[PDB]
RNA sequence: GUGGUAGUAGCAAAUAUUCAAAUGAGAACUUUGAAGACUGAAGUGGAGAAGGGUUCCAUGUGAACAGCAAUUGGACAUGGG
RNA sequence: UUCCCGAGCCAGGACGUGGAUACUGUACGGUAACGUAAGUGAACUCCUCGACGCAGGCAGGUGCUCCGGGAAGCGUUGUCUUUGCUUUUUAACAGCCACCCUGGAAUCAGUUUAGCUGGAGAUAGGGUUAGCUGGCUGGUAGAGCACCUUGGAAGGUGUCCGGUGCGCUCCUGACUGCCCUUGAAAAGAGGAGGGAAAGUUGUUAUUUACACCCCUGGCCGUACCAAUAACCGCAUCAGGUCUCCAAGGUUAGUAGCCUCUGGUCGAUAGAAUAAGGUAGAUAAGGGAAGUCGGCAAAAUAGAUCCGUAACUUCGGGAAAAGGAUUGGCUCUGAGGGCUGGAACAGCUAACUCAGAACUGGAGCGGACAAGGGGAAUCCGACUGUUUAAUUAAAACAAAGC
């Protein structure tokens, strides 16, 4: 349901520890994406342009979080 | 082309039973049930409605923050200020006039 | 208008250039009665001036 | 252009329940309809709410008259003789 | 303007011996209607083919119109039933078969 | 309980069926296709209430019932929902 | 809407970490209308919502219907056809996009389709607030839909961009009118006035809807018919039985007539075509001579333009009576909107009237639909009501007296 519009809010709501999963959605135009936190209330996303942005930030993840789901 | 039923219990055309057309991810036409217009508060002597406090169905007034279900001033939740103004130049002048009786009345 | 009048958009038009431009040639006959009635009074005063 | 001769408002009432029943209707009907001036704050924008009950619009002020129109005139009288017996009690 | 060339390969067709490519360029240069004309073919439209597969070029055309123009073809010659066209991609078309 | 009447009155409103193949002891009437019609969105369409109460769904079938027929069925039987 | 996958919300009760506020006593900002992540409020009292008629048009919105471009597949092809048809969708939920101040109005001004508004402060300039089923993002393409290719179920592309309206549907909004008619209650939720209580710089105490986190949600109904075969009429009976949604063409039209989606062909058949029936058509000349009686059937019928009496309670009579025109095709004229500053220059969108030419077996509201009229008498004034299954009237009622 929610959104996420800035970097400090993103970082914070991935380590909150009732966060399950980080499904990871692509699509082209041009890649366009999508991350979404399912956390236990709320599905949180944050829209990234970029990719070579977006490339980086899936290393900023931590890996003790457990899943990841990709569409491709 | 495309006609539709009734969802809920309700199959007549009451107040309650009030609907509206959507149309779905399926490019399906199907009905929901939006409830009766909220009347936004009128309050009194005037019986003006009040600027800054929604129309909600009374029970959703309690969802909302305390807040929102008032303006920050003397009665404020039920009143129309410009009426506020008439009940302190009231009991302003009628203290002043009942005052001014009372010093003359040392005679 | 409101009345009836004007059945057109273009007759309203008409009318309006029709009667403004009287009061055009109106300004020019009211323009120069505000100077002479004034230059009534300013050749009357240069003169009642050199009285005294 | 006035677009009937005489029957005025009960034009209505169409060509039925009998000329001088219609000719009754149609002067006190042409008093209830009207606006009348208000007591209060002095606009003649006062019009019947219900029967004996009439409002000023501009004013927002109710206030009780007549059926069919502001001031009875037996009312009228009322308000001049108590006025009177309040004086000469003193 | 811009331009747009398209392409329709009749190459499975051809290597059974069943459609001359040779008179579906002759076809279209003949029946392509330009500003509701026919045979009025200039520098808007330019047609011409390597005879494995043949192309067309234009300025506002259609996609669509190509496909019924061919088909328009393959009834002249009692082809429908064996052939269809496809689309490839967008720029293309292919011939096909039934199964 | 049984006749004559009598194999008689009659089965004629709501425009309408036809051709092929499959199934079967048996096909004007079941199913599937192809044609041709009707209903003509204040529909013979899609959903509720009252009333009904398992009629719903599947598989099976010797009667009787479905005013001709019947391989079909709101019928009959055994399951399920 | 109950199963599953996904996305949420509500009632009751709550731990925890991290933020706000106060600690001689409950946050601040704005001139204001009121505002923001939070911002204590006992007894008692007052108020709001719950909470309400009908008709009328007007504006805006959902859904439907419609026109055009783009991309897929499909259909037609002796002839023509840049062509005709289908698909091109986005949920609840969640975030963001009347009133105040300045001011002081007559040469009165603002304004609606309609009227209303204004020194008890108008126009104007700048604000605040209400809102819908409005716009954008999240939900959300992974789904749904339309196609294509390899297996003998695996993998792909595409799902785009705009208009139009006295249109049809339901909803909202503010108005206007009508009444000797003025159009429910209670549960429940909230506000305010009041200031009872607590709190002394830390395990404090207000926040249980400040943000996030955590736990629980009992009982019963839920199949199917809802009617020319599942109900009631003894029956699979041409009867009856409350509600919702409601496509295209013709047209004023939910009239009649034909069609798309959805549904159906269920109603014993075959052969002959006598009289007599049942329903349906048509008849030379005459035109009510038939008959108790014009009963039955004919004739009239739409729209436009012209014209319209006696009598009258002056409202009516009146569609009185009485006439003329209408098709097709090709044109002409009148009627809007948006852009840059004497009115010009560009781009452009409606179905509505008026008129002319030509053409035809003098037809044209070409089917459907659709008043016969006039002159008098009796009764009842009128609308309304009545003997369910032989009587709808002059009987009952009615306002007035």
């Amino acid at each position: 349901a929610k959104e996420i519009r800035d970097l400090r809010k993103f970082l914070l709501t991935a380590r909150r520890p009732d966060a399950k999963r980080v499904t990871i959605v692509r699509q082209h135009k041009s890649t366009v994406t999508k991350f979404k936190i399912r956390c236990s209330r709320y599905l949180y996303t944050f829209v990234v342009e970029d990719r070579e942005k977006a490339q980086k930030l899936e290393g900023s993840l931590p890996p003790s979080l457990e899943k990841v789901s990709i569409p491709g | 082309a495309p006609r539709l039923v009734y969802r809920r219990h309700n199959h007549y055309a009451t107040g309650s039973n009030r609907v509206r057309r959507v149309r779905t991810p399926g490019a399906k036409v199907v009905f929901h049930n939006v409830g009766k217009q909220p009347s936004r508060p009128k309050c009194g002597n005037c019986h003006r409605a009040l600027p800054g406090i929604p129309a909600v169905a009374p029970h959703r007034l309690r969802l909302l923050k305390k807040r929102e279900r008032t303006v920050h001033r003397a009665y404020g939740g039920s009143r129309c200020h410009a009426c506020v103004r008439e009940r302190i130049v009231r009991a302003f002048l009628v203290e002043e006039q009942k005052c001014v009786k009372q010093v003359l009345q040392v005679k | 208008c409101k009345g009836n009048q004007f059945k057109n958009k273009r007759v309203l038009i008409e009318a309006i250039h029709n009667e403004k431009n009287l009061k055009l040639k109106e300004k020019a006959l009211q323009e120069q009665l505000e100077a002479r009635k004034s230059k009534a009074a300013a050749q009357k005063e240069k003169r009642r001036m050199k009285e005294l | 252009a006035k677009r009937t001769k005489k029957v005025g408002v009960v034009g209505k009432y169409g060509t039925r329940y009998g000329a001088s029943l219609r000719k009754q209707v149609k002067k006190i009907e042409l008093q209830q309809h009207a606006k009348y001036s208000c007591p209060f704050c002095g606009k003649m924008a006062t019009k019947r709410q219900a029967v004996g009950i009439w409002k000023c619009r501009g004013c927002s002020k109710v206030m009780t008259g007549g059926a069919w129109t502001l001031q009875t005139a037996a009312a009228a009288t009322v308000r001049s003789t108590v006025a009177r017996l309040r004086k000469q009690a003193g | 303007p811009v331009k747009v060339k398209f392409t329709v390969d009749c190459q499975k067709p051809v290597d059974d011996n069943i459609i001359e490519a040779k008179g579906l360029e002759r076809f279209l240069q003949t029946h392509i209607k330009v500003d509701g004309k026919c045979n009025n073919l200039g520098d808007r439209v330019q047609v011409s083919r390597e005879k494995a597969k043949v192309f067309v070029t234009a300025e506002p055309f259609s996609k669509r119109y190509i496909k019924y123009l061919t088909k328009k073809y393959l009834k002249k010659q009692m082809l429908r039933d064996f052939m269809r066209v496809v689309s490839s991609r967008d720029t293309v078309y292919e011939l096909r078969y039934f199964q």
